[PDB]
């Protein structure tokens, strides 16, 4: 194949608009009633078109 | 294709979708709904959603929609050939191998830029 | 009801009514148009009045 | 002496309600549209563009003549309705 | 296996070709009477059209 | 006394020889009115137009069938 | 009468328009029917799989499982969200339900064995399933969920794969019928079924049966394990009734379309006989 | 006369509602584990029906196993509230009935009965597959009959007014 | 109501894709082709305006 | 590959009779298609068209009916 | 009739589905987008063009 | 019979299983070689696409050219301790030898009853076009 | 000329046999150098004669009535197909050609073909048919 | 992979047998296309038996 980086990742530059996350990201929280966060585990998850951008992982749910 | 008797059978279903109306309100007789404070709110997992909406998609496969259009274009222009294609001819057989030809060349030229795949 | 409401109401049984005369009446009643008014016997010939 | 059935036969056995029952409801479904189809035509009409051209035009030449040629053959000035609710064109212009 | 099935699809169309070419035959032999039938019934609708205008636009 | 497969072959035919029956039926209990309606659609001699020097009258062919037990 | 007659034309021409709406009906609660066995077939079938008895208690030995499902689907109240919005909430279920309950005319039986003459049976699929993909995209939005939006978006991008997969596999099946019609793909499947000549894209086909009836690995817009529910993250009751429906309907009428095109459709097998079978018999 | 229609309907309701009995796919712990073990073939769930749905809205029955903290109380109430209606409330488990083993905790709710409604109790830890089987059944067979428990009285004619 | 039967008997087209084959393959061939090389170069400027 | 394959069989098909010849080389199409494509045709020269069995007189087996 | 042969053919593939979604694991979207834009849709032209060739030669 | 006979649709809307009728319709037509199998110049105007020879030594040899193919394979590919599958694969590819030259043998009896339909008489043509043995009653009843 | 389409058709299967010289007249009159069919005004009279043969020949001997209802039970449950009732339609003209032939025609038949002829094209499809 | 002699001549086997396997396919598929072009000439003999008349064109209808 080619190269193909610049379409891999996408820096951030000050005050640079194209640089800068020009979109709402999708902020769910990957919550405790879900079957694959063993219902326990809040993962706060920032999410650029499904892909896993940010992690929030709020735990303690389950701290007795 | 159908005809007028496909939109009386649209017709129809609108009025076997009545019916289940009609069912599902008598089942609604056998319950009682209360009022709760998040009972009519989102669910995002048990805690309040802080959006509400807007909620965006990145949407990086715009190459992909476009490339499916055209795409689309060019197998409905496939389907004459392929639908006669007992009456073939020198001329009808080499336009035919052309288009598929030219399908091709534009598929491998996609893939050789990589716009087939996610970006970031 | 009202004087132009009744008006039209007469010019539309007129139409139902000139429209269904004419289809039972002034017609070759070969093909099967109007069910149970015209005779649903299985016909022989090319041309049976139904 | 024992019999009984072998064992993955049993285990494949305990679906054939469900297979007798889905069998029993598409047989009734797929009766219904064949009588559905039938009663009207005493027959199963075999679909008109599954005829050649002359086979198409053979099959509905009666059908022409009863409901268009007739009409205009003994047709009179009076005949027609006064309302726009007339037959309609055999090609729709 | 791909190849040997394009030829028997061939050789079915093939077949029904040959029948083709049989009921052909056929609705020649039956294409005058038809034709016949046709033609007097197009021309007494014509002769009809004809007598109209002649009339009105006399 | 009697093996699984014999047991097996009961349920097996007690499925299929109805299912079977019905497929090839589709309209019960209506074949005879069917069939009753494909014996009037068969145009008699009144129905139909006779040549004149016919080698078979009516009654010889009407005679001549009876005698072969032609079901027609 | 000679002047009463002319009144009764059209009040005794609706019985007939009546009679057509109870045969269409019937027919729609008899596919109905077969829809909710092949529910309980499927779960029997997982059960068989997976070392377990399943459906047992509902009827005798588990056979009214199905009838206590719809009942239960019924019976379960629905509440709309208020922050979403409720005309397009309750629209967009009745619109999936009507087009789902369109498949079942786009269905041949036998040769020209159909409720209505359509030639087009393979561009009536593709309308059908585009409009239910719709339906599924819009039930996704108007839920306001983010896990139901992006189980829409998922289906979306399946639809992407969806229409080059199917569209190319018409392409390469209407090349030997020569015709939309189901009836023609059977009349060229008497001798050897039209699976032979593509055993070479055999796991292609496999490949778009399950993607067409979005089941695994093509499960994708539902992803249980991935978005909790599917696109009916918010719906319950019978509005998700609709949705599963709609899935099964998708499933039976999709399965029916391969036997047709591929496996011979409503033939018996005759090559497992072929080496023994002659070609013609002359006198 | 109305109720000559309704009872043998509220006949069928209950048996359909016994019939297709669907808890959500919410555990927190240990208990949860025994819960997934109460699903799988030995202790097949299907059998009665019970088969597990995600979301809150397509379930019928809201079964907490595991310990419930301060932390995913909130949680739990918003859960109970957003399932759709009738639904009934399992609480599986020393953690969900009253606290258990840590019950003199202070990140512990002492029991999910003072967040939400609990229709029945399982008092394991953990339960076995076949306790919590039990509880479901229970559960089952009450919801059936609480459909129709002879609130209304009978008139001369025996017919409930 | 006319009908060739002649025509009819002589006419083996069991499909309505005959105008249109006669169309792209036969007479507008050129523009088959124009519209196949349009495609191609605008997939081409898709993937350099992606770009 | 195929392509080539199929080409060169075609042209070694010259060898058989004039109907069995490879359809790539000799056009089989519908009366329409050879009415129009060979009509006023001086590198064909078809003859005359036979209106009742849609073929050109100098066309093999045109006319072709019962005894 | 046909459709008995018809339903049981509907019902194996039905069987095999259910199969198929017991046994299998999930794709991801991406993944099943780059499987076909770049090796299946080549498959089926090519296979297309293959049963071209075939019935060119067998006319 | 995959296409069934050339002259007709075997069973198009009605299935007819009359033996009797195969049995006279073959009678009458052995009777009509048996009657020239004499005149020389009838069996000069015989003609067919293959000849006799050719058609046994095919449905004589494909069946055995089968045999050593499988014979072959099952030596190649196959363990020599499994007899069912040997077997099978031998019998699969005996079948497959056997069904070449029985299409062999077919394809010589269409050739046979095409390309000399013309040497037959009208009732006899009638008789192997429609598959009714009444309209040549003169060559099976005595 | 009040005959239905496929009696019209088996009276023209059989009549084409004795109609030849008013059909070939016909034939050459509507000719043309185009496959647009010629005006019917300038074939009417030749029509007139092709219809009045036909109607000559339309008078079936009675001994045909058998085989001429099997011709039409055919094509109606073959909605049209000659093809598929080319074995019966024969029949029925070999029956017209020669009548008494006819006669020993059907006295020697089988137990099979003295029965009733019932036609279903769904369950009994043939082979390869390309119009079903 | 570095595969031992046996692996090697497995390889080389079912390779030769591949190619061999693909040139009778080729040869029998010939074979069949001869088959059906006997067919055709069988079924054009059979179907020219009665319709030996050829009805040249009228002299109204102009070149
Ligand atoms: C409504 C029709 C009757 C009830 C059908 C539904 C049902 O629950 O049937 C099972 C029911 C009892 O089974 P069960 O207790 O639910 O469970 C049995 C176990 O799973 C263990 O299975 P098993 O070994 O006991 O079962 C053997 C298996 C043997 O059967 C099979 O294997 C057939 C199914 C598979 C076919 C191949 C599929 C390939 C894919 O299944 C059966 O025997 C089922 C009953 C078959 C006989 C009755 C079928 C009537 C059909 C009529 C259709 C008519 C046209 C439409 C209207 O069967 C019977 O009661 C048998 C007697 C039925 C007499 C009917 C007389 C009329
Ligand atoms: C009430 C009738 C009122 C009336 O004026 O009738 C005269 C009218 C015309 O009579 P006609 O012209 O003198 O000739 C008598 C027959 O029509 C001659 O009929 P055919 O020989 O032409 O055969 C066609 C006949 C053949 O019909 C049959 O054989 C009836 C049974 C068909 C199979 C049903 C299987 C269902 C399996 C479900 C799962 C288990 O089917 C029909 O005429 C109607 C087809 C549509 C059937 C609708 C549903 C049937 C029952 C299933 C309901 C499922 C609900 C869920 O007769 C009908 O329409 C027939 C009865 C229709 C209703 C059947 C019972 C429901
Ligand atoms: C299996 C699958 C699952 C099941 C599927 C079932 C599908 C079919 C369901 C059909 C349900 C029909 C319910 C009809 C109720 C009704 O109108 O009752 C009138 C009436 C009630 O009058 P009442 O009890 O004296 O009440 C007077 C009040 O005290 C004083 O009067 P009021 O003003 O207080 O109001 C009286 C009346 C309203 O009356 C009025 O507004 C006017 C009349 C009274 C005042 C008159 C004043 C003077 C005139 C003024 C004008 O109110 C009602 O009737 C309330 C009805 C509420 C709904 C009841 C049914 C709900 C459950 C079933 C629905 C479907 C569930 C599906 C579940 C999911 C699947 O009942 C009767 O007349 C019963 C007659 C005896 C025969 C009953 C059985 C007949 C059918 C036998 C076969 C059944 C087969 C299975 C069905
Ligand atoms: C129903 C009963 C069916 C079985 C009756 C006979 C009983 C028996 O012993 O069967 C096992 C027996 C094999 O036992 P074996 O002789 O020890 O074989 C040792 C192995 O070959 C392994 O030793 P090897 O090193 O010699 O292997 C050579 C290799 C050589 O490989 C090849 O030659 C490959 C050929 C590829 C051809 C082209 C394929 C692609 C194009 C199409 O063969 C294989 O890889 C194939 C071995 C596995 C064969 C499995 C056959 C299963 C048939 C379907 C059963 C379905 C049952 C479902 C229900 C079950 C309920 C419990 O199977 C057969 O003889 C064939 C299956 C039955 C065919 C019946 C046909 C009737 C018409
Ligand atoms: C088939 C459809 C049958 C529908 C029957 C009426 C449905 C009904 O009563 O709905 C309940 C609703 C509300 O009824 P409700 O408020 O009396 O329901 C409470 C019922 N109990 C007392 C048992 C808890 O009724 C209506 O909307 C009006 C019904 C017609 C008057
Ligand atoms: C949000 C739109 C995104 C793009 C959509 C592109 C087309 C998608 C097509 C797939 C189906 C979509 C939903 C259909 C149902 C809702 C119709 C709709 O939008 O109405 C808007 C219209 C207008 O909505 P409105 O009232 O909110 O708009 C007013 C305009 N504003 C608000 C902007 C000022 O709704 C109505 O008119 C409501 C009454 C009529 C409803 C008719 C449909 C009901 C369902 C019947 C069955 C439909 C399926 C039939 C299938 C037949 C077989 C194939
Ligand atoms: C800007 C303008 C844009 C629009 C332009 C429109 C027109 C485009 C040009 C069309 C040219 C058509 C040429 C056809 C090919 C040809 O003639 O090939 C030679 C040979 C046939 O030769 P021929 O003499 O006809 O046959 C003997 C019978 N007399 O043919 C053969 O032997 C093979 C059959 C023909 C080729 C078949 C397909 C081969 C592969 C095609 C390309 C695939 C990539
Ligand atoms: C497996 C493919 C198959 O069944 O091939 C059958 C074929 C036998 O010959 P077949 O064409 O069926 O003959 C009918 C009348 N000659 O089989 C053969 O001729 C075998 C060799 C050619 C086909 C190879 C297919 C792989
Ligand atoms: S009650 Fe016991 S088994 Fe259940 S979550 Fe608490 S500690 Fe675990």
């Amino acid at each position: 194949m080619n190269r193909s980086i610049f379409q891999l990742w996408k820096p951030e530059s000050p005050r640079s608009n194209v640089n800068s996350k020009q979109i709402k990201t999708m902020n769910v929280n990957f919550g405790p009633q879900h079957p694959a966060a063993h219902g326990v585990l809040r993962l706060i998850l920032q999410l650029n078109g499904e892909i896993a951008e940010r992690f929030d992982p709020h735990i303690g749910l389950l701290h007795r | 294709m159908g005809d007028a008797v496909v939109i009386h059978l649209i017709q129809n279903v609108l009025i076997f979708g009545i019916i289940f109306w009609l069912l599902t309100w008598g089942a609604e007789y056998f319950y009682t709904v209360k009022q709760q404070l998040t009972k009519k709110q989102f669910y995002e997992c048990g805690f309040k959603s802080i959006s509400e909406l807007n909620i965006q998609i990145n949407f990086n496969f715009f190459m992909l929609a476009v490339f499916l259009i055209l795409y689309d274009v060019e197998f409905t222009f496939l389907f004459p050939v392929l639908f006669n294609f007992s009456m073939f001819s020198t001329t009808e057989l080499f336009l035919a191998f052309f288009f598929i030809f030219l399908i091709l060349v534009s598929l491998l030229y996609d893939w050789l830029n990589n716009v087939l795949s996610w970006s970031a | 009801v009202g004087p132009l409401n009744i008006v039209f109401a007469g010019v539309a049984f007129l139409m139902f009514y000139e429209n269904n005369y004419k289809k039972l009446y002034l017609n070759p009643r070969y093909s099967y148009t109007m069910p149970y008014l015209q005779s649903a016997k299985i016909t022989k010939n090319l041309y049976e009045k139904l | 002496v024992n019999t009984a059935y072998p064992t993955p036969l049993k285990t494949i056995l305990k679906t054939t309600p469900a297979f007798v029952v889905y069998f029993v409801f598409g047989l009734g479904f797929s009766t219904v549209i064949y009588d559905v189809v039938y009663h009207p035509k005493d027959r199963i009409e075999r679909f008109y563009f599954r005829s050649s051209k002359f086979e198409r035009l053979s099959r509905k030449r009666d059908e022409k003549l009863r409901h268009y040629f007739k009409p205009a053959i003994e047709w009179q000035p009076w005949y027609n309705t006064s309302t726009n609710n007339n037959t309609r064109p055999l090609l729709r212009y | 296996l791909q190849m040997w099935g394009v030829g028997k699809i061939i050789e079915i169309k093939k077949f029904m070709k040959r029948r083709d070419i049989e009921l052909k035959g056929l609705q020649r032999k039956a294409a005058p009477f038809m034709q016949s039938m046709n033609d007097v019934r197009h021309l007494a609708l014509r002769e009809r059209n004809d007598m109209l205008y002649n009339e009105l636009l006399s | 006394n009697l093996p699984w497969f014999v047991r097996w072959g009961t349920d097996v035919a007690l499925f299929f020889i109805p299912a079977y029956t019905f497929a090839n039926y589709p309209t019960t209990f209506f074949v005879f009115a069917a069939e009753k309606r494909r014996q009037r659609r068969r145009k008699d001699f009144s129905d139909v137009k006779l040549r004149d020097d016919a080698a078979f009258s009516v009654d010889q062919v009407k005679q001549l069938q009876t005698k072969l037990h032609l079901k027609q | 009468g000679f002047w009463i007659a002319p009144l009764f034309v059209n009040i005794l021409s609706l019985p007939l328009y009546l009679v057509m709406l109870v045969y269409n009906i019937v027919c729609m609660l008899l596919i109905t029917l077969v829809i909710a066995s092949i529910t309980l077939i499927e779960r029997k079938v997982l059960s068989l799989v997976q070392r377990r008895v399943g459906p047992h208690y509902v009827g005798y030995r588990g056979r009214l499982q199905y009838i206590a499902d719809a009942l239960k689907l019924f019976i379960k109240g629905i509440v709309v969200p208020e922050g979403s919005n409720k005309f397009w909430f309750v629209a967009i279920p009745s619109a999936a339900g009507a087009i789902c309950y369109t498949f079942w005319i786009n269905s041949m039986w036998g040769p020209s064995v159909s409720i209505f003459d359509l030639e087009y049976n393979l561009v009536y699929a593709t309308i059908l399933s585009i409009l239910f993909s719709f339906c599924i995209m819009l039930t996704g939005y108007f839920s306001k969920s983010k896990y139901a939006f992006m189980a829409s978006i998922r289906c979306a991008i399946l639809m992407l794969n969806i229409e080059i997969f199917l569209g190319l596999l018409v392409i390469n099946l209407i090349f030997i019928s020569e015709s939309f019609c189901f009836s023609v793909f059977v009349i060229y499947q008497e001798i050897i079924w039209l699976i032979f000549i593509f055993f070479g894209v055999s796991g292609l086909i496999f490949i778009t049966f399950l993607l067409e009836t979005n089941r695994a690995p093509f499960d994708l817009a539902e992803a249980e394990s991935e978005l909790v529910t599917g696109y009916s993250v918010e719906y319950g009751g019978f509005y998700f009734a609709l949705y599963y429906l709609g899935e099964y309907f998708h499933l039976f009428f999709f399965s029916m379309v391969i036997s047709i095109v591929l496996f011979g459709g409503w033939e018996l097998p005759n090559f497992l006989y072929l080496f023994l079978l002659n070609d013609f018999n002359i006198l | 006369r109305v109720d000559y229609i309704v009872t043998p309907i509220n006949a069928v309701v209950s048996w359909a509602r016994q019939g297709s009995f669907w808890p959500l796919t919410f555990g927190l712990a240990c208990c949860a584990v025994e819960m997934m073990h109460a699903t799988v073939s030995r202790y097949d769930f299907d059998r009665f029906g019970v088969i597990f749905r995600a979301t809150p809205r397509q379930a019928d029955l809201i079964l907490v196993a595991g310990t419930l903290t301060n932390k995913m109380a909130p949680g739990l109430r918003r859960l109970y509230e957003q399932t759709l209606d009738p639904k009934w409330v399992l609480s599986m488990g020393s953690c969900a009935n009253g606290g258990g083993y840590y019950h003199y905790s202070y990140s512990v709710v002492r029991g999910c009965n003072r967040i939400i409604p609990v229709d029945i109790y399982v008092p394991g830890c953990p339960p076995t597959a076949e306790a919590l089987m039990f509880g479901v059944l229970q559960l089952q067979k009450s919801l059936y009959r609480q459909i129709n428990e002879g609130e209304k009285k009978y008139n001369k004619k025996d017919l409930t007014y | 109501i006319y009908d060739d039967y002649y025509e009819g008997f002589n006419n083996s087209i069991m499909n309505d894709f005959t105008p249109l084959t006669l169309s792209y393959y036969s007479i507008n061939s050129a523009e088959f082709i124009i519209i196949g090389l349009l495609l191609l170069l605008g997939s081409v400027a898709c993937v350099n305006l992606y770009k | 590959f195929c392509l080539l394959f199929v080409l060169a069989d075609a042209w070694g098909r010259e060898k058989y009779a004039q109907p069995y010849k490879s359809q790539i080389l000799h056009g089989r199409q519908p009366f329409g298609h050879t009415f129009v494509q060979n009509y006023r045709n001086q590198a064909t020269d078809l003859g005359r068209w036979n209106h009742n069995f849609a073929c050109y007189e100098k066309q093999p087996g045109c006319g072709r009916d019962f005894d | 009739m046909p459709y008995f042969v018809l339903l049981f053919k509907i019902l194996i593939f039905c069987v095999v589905a259910i199969a198929t979604r017991g046994t299998l694991p999930r794709y991801r979207f991406d993944q099943f987008t780059q499987l076909n834009w770049k090796h299946f849709i080549y498959i089926w032209l090519g296979f297309l063009v293959f049963n071209l060739c075939f019935v060119t030669f067998f006319i | 019979t995959n296409f069934g006979s050339p002259f007709r649709n075997t069973d198009s809307g009605i299935v007819i299983r009359d033996p009797e009728n195969e049995k006279r319709l073959k009678l009458a037509f052995q009777n009509f070689w048996k009657s020239k199998q004499e005149d020389k110049e009838f069996q000069a105007q015989i003609k067919t696409a293959v000849s006799k020879d050719t058609v046994n030594f095919m449905f004589y040899a494909s069946p055995l050219f089968g045999a050593l193919l499988g014979k072959t394979y099952i030596d190649m590919f196959c363990n020599p301790r499994y007899f069912y599958f040997r077997a099978f694969t031998l019998s699969m590819f005996a079948l497959a030898g056997y069904c070449v030259g029985n299409g062999f043998r077919n394809r010589y009896e269409h050739s046979l009853y095409t390309r000399n339909y013309h040497l037959f008489p009208k009732d006899l043509q009638d008789a192997l076009v429609n598959g009714d043995a009444r309209y040549c009653i003169s060559w099976w009843k005595q | 000329m009040n005959t239905k389409s496929f009696e019209v058709l088996i009276h023209s299967q059989y009549a084409f046999d004795v109609c030849r010289e008013q059909v070939y007249n016909f034939e050459d009159c509507r000719q043309t150098d185009t496959p647009l069919p010629k005006d019917p005004i300038h074939c009417k009279a030749q029509a007139k004669e092709v219809l009045s043969c036909y109607k000559e020949a339309e008078k079936m001997d009675p001994i045909c009535l058998s085989s001429f209802n099997d011709s039409r039970e055919c094509m109606f449950k073959s909605d049209g197909n000659l093809y598929n009732c080319k074995t019966w339609i024969n029949q029925y003209v070999t029956c017209q050609k020669n009548p008494a032939a006819f006669a020993e025609f059907l006295e020697a038949s089988t137990a099979e073909q003295l029965k009733s002829k019932k036609f279903d094209f769904v369950k009994n499809r043939g082979h390869s048919d390309k119009y079903l | 992979l570095k595969h031992s002699a046996t692996v090697l001549r497995e390889i080389k086997k079912d390779t030769i047998m591949m190619i061999l396997f693909i040139i009778g396919g080729f040869t029998y598929c010939y074979h069949m296309r001869e088959t059906r072009f006997q067919l055709d000439d069988d079924f054009n003999e059979y179907v020219n038996t009665n319709k030996q008349t050829f009805r040249p064109i009228p002299d109204h209808v102009k070149l």
